[PDB]
């Protein structure tokens, strides 16, 4: 099965620069013209570079021409782009996508890495309770984080039925706030455990958080 | 406007190598845009040789553009024309 | 440059009926060099179109592309809930460039909210903010107002709400709306008030709690 799988973006300073890389698998490498697309937050898709299977054909969109360059190492199985100077606009997930043979097309797309260019500080966040009150809703406050993203799951992904975890929103401090909520029996108040697991990798914060009445 | 003939040739098989080239003949006016693509995306200035656009002596032009593949991709390379709104692609023959 | 526009920005269709999507061209591509995408809300984009008229790998037949010069056309006959994603099409006659997407909702009987409100916890309270969430669960449509009061006083500008995208598998959104206080005016109130307007409710719906329970 084709596999694309990027990895290295993360929080950069206004003109600094980053490293992605893209493994391959499942197919021969060395034989496809590979590409770099990003969707910027909310936003469209944006084709970003190509280079051919042999690297003799380059190509950059005019937004990064001159700061970003694309290459490949055939043997490693391995994409990569360098960005220098970056700016605020080039804050996006960069997808790693193949070309297809003859007929072409991005065939293949990797699940996507998170560029995040500004000049502000990582901050970890504070994780509240939304208690039950007295079919029950209980949840989770995950506040004043920076930057995105966070994930929640619930009993370490057992519980994954009726689980709503909203998108963030920007509060007026320009930090991130999100909630995650989920709906269970009222019978099972008494008997089960709920615990919400908060995760934001950026600034190294793993919180478990057990919700009761 | 007359429409360009395009046709496709192969030569000077030599390393595992060969060279494809497209002609474009009898068109006018002088302008077009001929050009090889890789798995449909057009190859670069640098890896293409390009004939100069001449006039034939029957009051047309002729031009012709020419890079150099692997043999065994040819179904893989294409040559792509476009002449006053029109737009052809050509296989390499086999 | 070409550049490609796409109609219409939105597109709101029951299951089993049938999407029309257009997407037009600044300058003519020949059909070989067209294509559309697919992407889900959380997913990378996967391609469905190639040369105009040719489904991908793996693409039922319900998908269809035609069109040539400036005009193409998506069409999705027998729609699915789980079909519910941003379109793109996408040429590479000159450069690659993407068309902005057409996002295509699902349409569903009309679901009232059930309401939940849920009071700041002890521990955000030691730090001086009080956050009081209200949760709107599975409804539909996705209009809804929703109004905080305390004391029975409307509060304007200290609310942020936020929406779930429209869930693949009942079509329906959830909601939250987080009403943010200072522990000083908070200890200065008692009842705090959530009151939800929705189609699917014949008069409002208003949950409540007091201070301290
Ligand atoms: C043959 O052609 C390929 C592709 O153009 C080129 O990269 C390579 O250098 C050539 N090899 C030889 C032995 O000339």
């Amino acid at each position: 099965e084709v596999q694309l799988v990027e990895s290295g973006g993360g929080l950069v300073q206004p003109g600094g620069s980053l490293r992605l890389s893209c493994a391959a698998s499942g197919f021969t490498f060395s034989t496809y013209s590979m590409n770099w697309v990003r969707q910027a937050p909310g936003k469209g898709l944006e084709w970003v570079s190509y280079i051919s299977y042999r690297s003799r054909t380059i190509y950059y969109a005019d937004s990064v021409k001159g700061r970003f360059t694309i290459s490949r190492d055939n043997a490693r199985n391995s994409l990569y782009l360098q960005m220098n100077s970056l700016r605020d606009e080039d804050t996006a997930v960069y997808y790693c996508a193949r070309w297809g043979y003859g007929s072409g097309g991005f065939d293949y797309w990797g699940q996507g890495t998170l560029v995040t260019v500004s000049s502000a500080s990582t901050k970890g966040p504070s994780v509240f309770p939304l208690a039950p009150s007295s079919t029950a809703a209980l949840g989770c406050l995950v506040k004043d984080y920076f930057p995105e993203p966070v994930t929640v799951s619930w009993n370490s992904g057992a519980l994954t039925s009726g689980v709503h975890t909203f998108p963030a929103v920007l509060q007026s401090s320009g930090l991130y706030s999100l909630s995650s909520v989920v709906t269970v029996p009222s019978s099972s108040l008494g008997t089960q455990t709920y615990i919400c697991n908060v995760n934001h990798k950026p600034s190294n914060t793993k919180v478990d958080k057990r919700v009761e009445p | 406007t007359v429409p360009p003939m395009v046709n496709v040739t192969r030569s000077e098989a030599s390393e595992g190598n060969i060279t494809v080239t497209c002609r474009a003949s009898s068109f006018y006016p002088r302008n077009i845009i001929l050009t090889w693509r890789q798995d449909g995306v057009s190859l670069s200035h640098d890896t293409q040789q390009w004939g100069d656009v001449l006039p034939d002596g029957n009051g047309t032009y002729q031009t012709w553009v020419a890079t150099r593949i692997c043999r065994g991709e040819e179904q893989r390379f294409t040559c792509y024309m476009e002449h006053s709104g029109n737009h052809s692609t050509h296989p390499v023959p086999s | 440059e070409i550049v490609l526009t796409q109609s219409p920005g939105t597109l709101s269709l029951s299951p089993g009926e049938r999407a029309t999507l257009s997407c037009r061209a600044s300058q003519s591509v020949s059909s070989s060099y067209l294509a559309w995408y697919q992407q889900k809300p959380g997913q990378a984009p996967r391609l469905l179109i190639y040369g105009a008229s040719s489904r991908a790998t793996g693409i039922p037949d319900r998908f269809s592309g035609s069109g040539s010069g400036t005009d193409f056309t998506l069409t999705i006959s027998r729609l699915e809930p789980e079909d519910f994603a941003v379109y793109y099409c996408q040429q590479y006659g000159s450069s690659f460039t993407f068309g902005p997407g057409t996002k295509v909702d699902i349409k569903r009987t009309v679901a009232a909210p059930s309401v939940f409100i849920f009071p700041p916890s002890d521990e955000q309270l030691k730090s001086g903010t009080a956050s009081v969430v209200c949760l709107l669960n599975n409804f539909y449509p996705r209009e809804a107002k929703v109004q905080w009061k305390v004391d029975n006083a409307l509060q304007s500008g200290n609310s942020q709400e936020s929406v779930t995208e429209q869930d693949s598998k009942d079509s329906t959104y959830s909601l939250s709306s987080t009403l943010t206080l200072s522990k000083a005016d908070y200890e200065k109130h008692k009842v705090y008030a959530c009151e939800v307007t929705h189609q699917g409710l014949s008069s409002p719906v208003t949950k409540s709690f007091n201070r301290g329970e």
